């Protein structure tokens, strides 16, 4: 088990840690989050009570170091920092007075939701999408644009998702225009899987990361990426069987976790009707189809 | 962006542009089989690609052999159109390539965009103009060359004859669209108006009769009257 110590909580805020959330009042005696389970990946996110603009947060792996949160009164946000001096960290985090002012990460043992949502998400790949090499953790917020979006304006503060564009030379072999536009298997299998991602795990990992950035930060370009990566698979007549079966599971848990009142902004009606009812792989998403129809029938 | 009547005169500026109409590419007759069923038979078609400023028409004849052994022909026809339009653009010198291609049917947008990926600075646009280019096959010399073709074939015409010697491109396009709208509304009557004086002939190298300026004024009024008469007949006005 791991701990995320907070020097203080000077401004009222809603704090999320993975799929959970709680509130802290202004100047409340709050010193962080304890009892966090097995952390291949985690995310801690913030939305200020006095200004819900800019949700922001940090992706991190407890194994890559000791991470704490301190409020910066100049930049006006809660900042993640790493401590190289382990003894000092161990000392602050094991102080029983400090531990009494920490909330316990609340893991029900039956629940496997967080590793179903983040299985293919790796910090090493996050840090290539979010380029800030001097830190072991990665900042994302509601307003950050994607490289692709920028190509249609600060490249340091961008989300470097893999560019997917169905009407581009990369997607369409000369001489196969109709074939490749109507059946995206070439683009999926040769260009993306064999060429860029190298395997389906890296593909699913970026898909899951994009979904979670869309849901936790309301990041629009992330939502576009999530849907694009779904549509590329569904619009391909030839997809490995294991990949289809795994996709149904991945999407089922994303739809299950999605806030009920957020569907008008996190789900693209066009894409989901195509994937579930018209695409080559319509009949390959049985579990996702069933949860969507019963949870969100209005979109369909 | 979409083309319409506010930015209408833009069609006749010096940026090269082409209209593409695909409505006569895939053409069929519908008849009854021996078992009593109904069957289609394809007939030759054409792509109508027109420069509205110069009158240059690139009539690509679509021979029925291109449909043989193919499925979903109405879908294929849009991709075939796009393939031939792209090939036309590639065959032109750069200074003759269009800056915009305007498609008369929005379903042509994605096929043409995909076939035109090598030309990222050529804008592909729909239009809100209702244009009557589907009646191109009511022009006798166009229909004749399409029906006679035994192989794929490109035929070049100036659809304005010599009109630009005397009127502007704007005015020529207006005359063209009036004539074609009349032929689309009441083809036999529009054909009658144009042939009613056998002493006003069509030159061997023209499509339309050699009307004087004053005769064109009369002809245009007769075509407007034909269109208005049909409107009243249709809506009981
Ligand atoms: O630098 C470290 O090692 C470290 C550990 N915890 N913190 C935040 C914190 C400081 C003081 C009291 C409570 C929390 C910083």
């Amino acid at each position: 088990m791991n701990t995320v110590p907070f020097t203080s909580a000077p401004i009222e805020v809603t704090i999320g840690i993975d799929q959970y959330s709680f509130n802290v009042k202004e100047n409340q005696p709050f010193h962080g989050i304890k009892d966090i389970p097995i952390g291949h990946v985690h995310v801690i996110h913030f939305q200020h009570a006095d200004n819900s603009s800019m949700r922001y947060g940090y992706w991190f792996d407890c194994r890559m170091g000791n991470f704490y949160i301190q409020y910066d009164p100049k930049d006006g946000l809660y900042k993640m920092m790493e401590e190289r001096d382990g003894a000092k960290f161990e000392n602050i985090v094991h102080n029983f007075k400090e531990r009494q002012m920490m909330v316990s990460y609340p893991k029900i043992d039956e629940d496997d939701t967080w590793y179903n949502l983040t299985e293919f998400v790796q910090m090493d790949k996050i840090r290539k999408i979010v380029r800030k090499d001097e830190n072991q953790f990665s900042y994302v917020d509601s307003s950050m644009t994607t490289v692709q979006e920028n190509e249609l304006s600060d490249p340091a503060h961008s989300l470097n998702y893999t560019v997917i564009n169905f009407k581009s030379r990369e997607a369409i072999r000369p001489g196969h225009e109709m074939e490749d536009f109507l059946d995206k298997s070439y683009y999926l299998n040769t260009v993306m899987l064999q060429g860029i991602f190298k395997n389906s795990s890296n593909y699913f990992g970026e898909l899951q990361f994009a979904f979670l950035n869309a849901m936790f930060f309301g990041n629009y370009g992330s939502s576009l990426q999530w849907h694009a990566m779904i549509e590329l698979i569904c619009s391909s007549a030839t997809v490995p069987k294991h990949m289809l079966d795994k996709l149904d599971e991945i999407l089922y848990y994303q739809i299950k976790t999605l806030p009920e009142q957020y569907s008008d902004i996190l789900l693209n009606e066009r894409v989901w009707n195509i994937c579930l009812y018209s695409s080559f792989q319509k009949n390959s998403l049985h579990n996702t189809e069933k949860i969507m129809e019963n949870k969100y029938p209005e979109l369909l | 962006g979409a083309m319409n009547s506010s930015n209408y005169a833009e069609l006749f500026n010096n940026d090269i542009k082409l209209f593409v109409d695909d409505t006569n590419v895939y053409r069929v007759t519908v008849h009854k089989t021996f078992e009593g069923n109904v069957a289609t038979k394809a007939i030759n078609g054409c792509i109508f690609t027109l420069n509205p400023k110069t009158g240059h028409l690139f009539l690509k004849i679509i021979h029925t052999s291109v449909w043989a052994g193919q499925k979903r022909l109405s879908q294929l026809a849009k991709w075939k159109t796009a393939e031939e339009v792209s090939a036309l653009v590639r065959s032109l010198p750069k200074e003759e390539q269009p800056k915009q291609i305007i498609v008369t049917r929005k379903a042509m947008l994605d096929p043409l965009e995909v076939h035109m990926l090598d030309f990222p600075n050529i804008a592909i646009r729909p239009t809100e103009l209702r244009l009557p280019f589907s009646a191109a096959m009511s022009i006798d010399k166009l229909s004749d060359v399409v029906m006679k073709a035994t192989e794929p074939q490109m035929v070049l015409f100036n659809i304005y004859d010599d009109w630009l010697d005397r009127i502007s491109s704007y005015t020529a396009f207006s005359r063209l669209t009036l004539l074609l709208r009349a032929l689309k509304t009441n083809e036999e009557s529009a054909k009658m108006i144009l042939l009613s004086d056998p002493t006003i002939t069509i030159k061997s190298y023209h499509l339309w009769p050699s009307f004087t300026d004053e005769q064109w004024i009369t002809i245009e009024s007769q075509m407007r009257d034909l269109i208005l008469t049909e409107y009243g007949r249709k809506y009981n006005v």
